[PDB]
Parts: structure tokens; sequence; C-alpha cells
């Protein structure tokens, strides 16, 4: 009784420990399946704001009154 | 596609000025002075809408 007094731990503690550190990986694993899932889909299509490689800037397309009538 | 369309030879035909290019260089300032008031209208359809077969009249 002394032994466990002094320096183990309860039931309790170790338990509702499991218990929290399932809740914290269980969101980690189901993050890390949305993200890869998430990833697919947006390489797949294209509509997301990740995999977006630099098309032309149109700023310097600038319209006017040009020499030759039509262009 | 679609096929172009084209306006045929009855109307494009208006009697030519049959001057060479050393006498319409020469009356220029002139034909810029008295005409060239309507021309701009002309020259103002071309640059806004870039179809010829539209501003022929």
């Amino acid at each position: 009784r002394w032994i466990a007094r002094t320096f183990f731990d309860a039931p309790e503690k170790n338990y509702e420990r499991t218990m929290a550190i399932l809740q914290i990986e269980s969101e980690k694993a189901e993050l890390r399946l949305k993200e890869l899932e998430v990833r697919r889909l947006m390489r797949a299509k294209g509509d997301g704001p990740w995999f977006q490689y630099p098309t032309i800037d149109k700023a310097l397309i600038d319209h006017s009154p040009k020499a030759t009538p039509d262009n | 596609p679609g096929i172009v369309e084209l306006p045929s030879l009855e109307d494009l035909k208006v009697q030519e000025v049959k001057v060479s290019s050393s006498v319409l260089k020469a009356a220029a300032h002139h034909y810029g002075a008295q005409c060239d008031k309507p021309n701009k209208e002309f020259m103002l359809c071309r640059w806004e809408e870039k179809d010829p077969r539209r501003c022929l009249e």
C-alpha cells in the first residue's frame, strides 16, 4: 500500500490519459487522410488554391490605338 | 466552323480616284483643309470596330 501510495499512479489517471490520447491521435489520423484526399482531388480538377502554376499576367496587356487598323 | 460572309460586287464599285501618286501627294494639305471633315467618321469606325465589310459606306 505504501509502494502504491508514494510511487505509482491511479488507474483513473492513466485511464483518462489513454482516452484523451486516443482522442488526440484520432483527430490526427482523420486530418491526415482528409489531407491526402483533398490533395488528390485538388490536383485532379485544379479548383483549389494550391496547385496553380503562374500563367500570363494581363496587366502588361495594354490595349491602345495602334498603327495598323486591323490588328 | 461558321463560314464567312462577304459582300458581292453589287456594292463594291465606287468610281475610283484614278489619279496617280504624284499629284495625290502634291495635293495633300488642301485635301486636308476643305475635305477630311467627314473622313474621321470613317476612320473612327475603322478603329473602333476592327472590321472592313462594316465601314464601307
